[PDB]
């Protein structure tokens, strides 16, 4: 007798899904919605590049320590990778003010450019030639200072006069700059460095004033110095003037940064991972992706287009009807 | 399966119909084999492939971390920034995994009906000229060469010429 | 459509049934038209509003963006704020527009379903009293009038007083 | 209800019947009474227990607010804390009573779902031998004793050996 | 021979819906949840009216700059509408302290009122009618000052004494109220106002100190001033008393506000838009929205009680059957 | 004839659920998956107690005010429990500057150990031994101070020498740690207690610097004192040293805590509730909850593993059939 039956496809598929009735089961087609795979390294996005901090701190880069002069200049980058044991950093003691708010407002950005804010010219009546310590060596002179900053002092003859400096940022970047206030460790060294008298270090812009007297104490020896400075930035923005007025303990701006941000977001990475000559359109912190799933269980911190971050280890949807071979 | 159809009292399916999703098998004196229904197979795929570009396209925001250090003096908006971040990612998490879990639920059930439905379909035209056997399967009281195995297939079968010989 | 009956075995609607959502169409010596059905109808109405109430009513919360300004030495948490805010935007985007998504599909069905349940308490009284015709109609192999249609529609027929009847 | 059966083409359920969530009443001259089918139902368990235990372990996490306190100079991180803890809150308490709403719709389909299949599964062997009446039950053309009313619910009844009296 | 037919309903729509299975699908009966209309206007809520704050900042409006006299004295607000290029704001150079916890707590409050705090009186042994510049002009007098404020300086010939005040808030309510320092911008100017010595400005509550000295510089010229005057805020909470002391450089409080809080949550919108005499339950940035639905596509920013905010342009739920006519 | 039916289960349910499609729905078998019972107590989490700070403050109780003697020494806890009007506080009136980071980092912690970080031997040519005042009274002497400081003063009829401390953190654990500067209400009390001079209080360590001079002003009279003290707090890290040094107006430290801070959840818990001798795994500020139920309307606040806190008043899920008797 002549026979017809309905009936459904099967296949030599083993892939598992699972649903609110019954887990681990067996479909005949199914579709993988979330990565889990990664290369290992750090590539370039938009073909930038990133900026390898390498023994550097974002503190060392950014003040001008003298063993970063790897990275002394202007600089690109995509994003920014800071390995987790750089020693070079603040090499002198001190406090660098509101760093959280500097390590963010740098990673706003993705180019400097360096330039002499202040020539150590424009200080009258003062010593630029000393303002260096065995704190913050460089690579050839066990004596140096940072490449941003500098020490002035008063001259082996005369008072530490009253000393002014203004510029005014008639470009089109907002810059970022630096300066400090020295404290010593004591009325001894204060005299030998500064004289006598009430000492202080005002600036001005037409949107913030900052004043500071020194505060003069001996505390534990760090790179051996029991003396300290107190680290400052700001941003100069476009139009405005600062102005710069002292009679001594003055860290003064030397070089600056002017700063273009980056109106897409960048990043700051701390990591061991190799940079290496690859492009990219989803970079993590613990590596590049290359896929078009949606969601992904390799890490919430990136940069481009990563796919959405979950905790699943899977999350596999099924096409196809139960395998029944 | 929730319809009944897909294992079972249709237990088991065919590795021998490649061309689809569901079919048929015939047996007759010409011959025998295994061919799939395209239009209800199609519009499954399009069913599905809709369905999972649908979920793909509504699931493609993300929520982005952040790089930002707080200091020891910021212990307060620190952790309320872990906070914001792992309630995200709980959140996300949770949609995923769940929506998974549901719409595989209802997937093999959109499977199973279109199985069903077919095999209603078939059985509403044969009616007494087939012997049902309750599995899917039709044992024809009459003689069903191709261009009847078509017949059925088609949806344009013809109860009235083989009325005739299944009484017999 | 999932359960076959609308567009469908059942293809097409009928303009003309315009006091419901579901029902009949009859043809007897006596005359013809269209009378919905209001059990089936009055209590799918009452499921779609309790459905289209609740996901208003569970939907019935809003999340507040604020106004507030952040220094220049406050772009951590500016960020942080931006980022919370759109998170939570991203998420009830997500639950609203694949909610619309999901539930439209289950409406559907439903509508589908409730038809199909109307074609088969019809199809198991009459039995061999019609013919089928598989497309949502049935031909009387006997005389039936309009007391008989309404028999037909309150599930209250009587299979005997029509087996003299098909006969031929 | 959605497949039918349930509220129903078979109206009422049995109070009778304490063994089970889904089974059978049969009456003939040694008896009458009720008995639960356990392979229907066992597997109605399992699946419910399966989605209960799925959604409780899908929501195994905590969103955890924070005791905290901010200065009359924090009004805006204050704020933005609160805004934040409302946030989730509204979101998990809208994902948990929706998704109740839900799946507590598709929990009743299931059960109407699984005594629809029951109801079919008899029917696929009784035939002609029984006549319907639409109402879950079936009515023997013939004589069935215990032994054979047990044929029907290990579902090997035999068509085969009542025709003769099918006739009658 | 006699036929009946189960069938479904049909009509003229042609309004379509979405599902995960198939999009653009006709159906006979939907349901819009999401509304996108809106008047673009300010309007009343809770029939209490905006504040419109004229072509000032809320920092002209609450120092009292003479040029914010309209808005000067008690004022009742459901939100308040601060335009983008409002002119008249801190007219002399210098900051506002913690200025955006103010903005803020200002929004929170609903109505003020404006009362004499300390009277010119209050202070022994100074000129308080002095105390004018060129840089906070009137309309009609192209030299003034902040109408909250007093600019106090030494009489002629005379050395600027100790000077006291006291207030005890034996209200109910809340007093925000304002004080500065000036900072001239060299020693002459300096000694002109306040006379020499080291000058300072001290103020005390039971729960707050305050304690600052003049930083004598030049910044950037603002409105003609290289000088500067650093702002500050506070809020007198009831019962307790705020002493204030000073020798010199002291801008001190004159006229302050009676200040009661909201319980709903304030708004201040920055927005072009009109303020016209109508009324609202839902006011967004954008413009007021009139609907029952409960999503909206319009703004994220809002008072009174709005519906959810989601980025779809249709939201359209399906109620009746596919339509096949 | 014979029959046999297919049908469903029934019972004496009355238990009702909602659908999306219609709501108070009999059904014959559901649960319950939201908890909405507590025992109105503070129990034992993991065996361990919580601390009962009774009447002090934990300002109170970590400054070491005299009437918060039963809280001296060592401490283990699982959670902080504050009363809403525990009245031993900071006696002398003053700012506990970040007041809030502090609060907050104890309650990162769960045992502290007292010890004497700088006895009054340190300070050369002073009087440790007076140092006392009636607004921090003991419950026996009506002048004391608090347990965890020093108020240094002038010898009868020498001068306030420079003093000087130092500290090397050579423990494992991270040392809390207090002091204070004097602000006197004038010049006479300035002088009747440290002499003349413009005096300050410096600390150091490898992390930080403090610096501040005193700032003399009457301020209002708070338990009877019209003077003032700032309170600072930190946290000497482990390798690190602190040094101390000044000429007038220090409130030295004297004993400190051993702080050691697991990676808890810690929590501060504001009620009245009664601490009782029984265990918890769940334990929520408005009470403990016992219950194997994955949601719960009680409270968002907690500690130990709680189920997730929704605003659903009940959660019941269907299990078995609709019920149709
Ligand atoms: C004079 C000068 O500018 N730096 C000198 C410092 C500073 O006097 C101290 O760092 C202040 O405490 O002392 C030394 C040193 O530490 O290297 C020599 C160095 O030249
Ligand atoms: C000497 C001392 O330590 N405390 C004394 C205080 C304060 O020193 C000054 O009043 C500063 O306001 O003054 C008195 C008082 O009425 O409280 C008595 C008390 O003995
Ligand atoms: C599985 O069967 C498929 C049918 O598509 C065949 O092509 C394939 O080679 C088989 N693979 C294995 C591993 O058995
Ligand atoms: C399927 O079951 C196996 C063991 O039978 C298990 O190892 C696997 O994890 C299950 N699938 C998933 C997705 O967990
Ligand atoms: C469309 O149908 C409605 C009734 O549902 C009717 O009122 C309206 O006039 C119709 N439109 C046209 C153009 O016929
Ligand atoms: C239907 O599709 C058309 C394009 O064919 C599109 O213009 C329209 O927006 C769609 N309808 C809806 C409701 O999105
Ligand atoms: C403020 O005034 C009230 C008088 O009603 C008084 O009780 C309170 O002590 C006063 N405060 C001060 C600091 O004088
Ligand atoms: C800055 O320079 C421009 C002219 O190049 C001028 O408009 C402005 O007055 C200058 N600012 C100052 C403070 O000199
Ligand atoms: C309910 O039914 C149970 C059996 O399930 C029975 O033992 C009990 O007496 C009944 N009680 C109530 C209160 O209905
Ligand atoms: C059920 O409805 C009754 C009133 O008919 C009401 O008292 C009760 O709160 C409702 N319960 C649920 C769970 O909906
Ligand atoms: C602290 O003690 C360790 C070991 O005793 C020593 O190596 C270190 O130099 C000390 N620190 C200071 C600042 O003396």
């Amino acid at each position: 007798s002549d026979k017809i039956c309905i009936g459904y496809h099967a296949n030599n598929s083993t892939t598992q899904v699972d649903t609110l009735l019954e887990k681990n089961v067996t479909v005949t087609h199914s579709v993988e919605l979330l990565e889990n795979q990664k290369e290992k390294r750090f590539c370039k996005i938009m073909n930038k590049a990133p900026l390898d901090l390498k023994d550097c701190t974002i503190e060392g880069w950014i003040l001008g320590n003298p063993k970063c002069d790897l990275l002394l200049g202007d600089q690109s980058w995509s994003y920014i990778v800071e390995r987790p044991n750089a020693q070079n950093g603040i090499c002198y003691p001190g406090v660098l003010n509101e760093l959280e708010e500097l390590k963010a407002f740098i990673g706003s950005g993705e180019r400097v450019e360096r330039f002499e804010m202040f020539p150590k010219s424009t200080w009258a009546g003062v010593d630029t030639s000393r303002g260096v310590t065995n704190a913050c060596p460089s690579y050839t002179i066990d004596s140096s200072f940072y490449r941003n900053l500098v020490w002035i002092v008063k001259t082996d003859s005369a008072t530490y006069p009253v000393i002014k400096g203004t510029y005014n940022n008639t470009g089109t970047q907002p810059i970022l700059y630096f300066w400090g206030v020295h404290h010593p460790l004591d009325t001894t060294v204060q005299d030998n460095l500064y004289g006598s008298g009430d000492k202080y270090v005002r600036m001005g812009t037409e949107s913030m004033n900052f004043a500071k007297s020194p505060e003069i104490a001996a505390r534990p020896a760090v790179n051996g110095q029991r003396s300290r400075i107190d680290y400052y930035w700001s941003v100069l923005r476009p139009g405005e003037t600062l102005n710069v007025e002292s009679n001594g303990n003055l860290i003064a701006p030397w070089y600056a940064y002017k700063f273009v941000s980056t109106n897409k977001k960048g990043a700051v990475f701390k990591s061991d991972l190799p940079i290496e000559n690859c492009d990219a359109t989803c970079q993590t912190i613990t590596g590049v992706l290359r896929t078009n799933k949606t969601f992904q269980n390799v890490s919430p911190l990136w940069i481009g287009e990563c796919p959405k971050y979950v905790k699943s280890e899977s999350l596999r949807l099924a096409t196809g009807l139960r395998n029944v071979p | 399966g929730i319809f009944g159809a897909i294992a079972g009292f249709i237990e088991g399916g065919w590795t021998g119909m490649i061309d689809g999703w569901y079919g048929y098998h015939h047996e007759n004196s010409q011959g025998s084999g295994y061919a799939a229904d395209r239009e209800s197979t199609q519009k499954a795929i399009d069913g599905i492939t809709n369905k999972v570009n649908s979920i793909i396209n509504k699931m493609n925001t993300q929520f982005e971390a952040v790089d930002h250090e707080f200091s020891n003096l910021e212990r307060r908006i620190g952790n309320l920034n872990k906070r914001m971040e792992d309630g995200f990612l709980d959140v996300w998490t949770y949609n995923a995994e769940l929506l998974v879990l549901l719409e595989n639920e209802r997937t093999l059930d959109l499977h199973d009906a279109n199985v069903k439905n077919l095999y209603e379909k078939v059985k509403s035209q044969l009616r007494d000229n087939a012997n049902d056997l309750g599995n899917g399967c039709f044992e024809f009281w009459h003689k069903c060469d191709n261009e009847c195995m078509e017949s059925v297939k088609n949806g344009t079968y013809d109860y009235p010429k083989y009325q005739k010989e299944s009484k017999l």
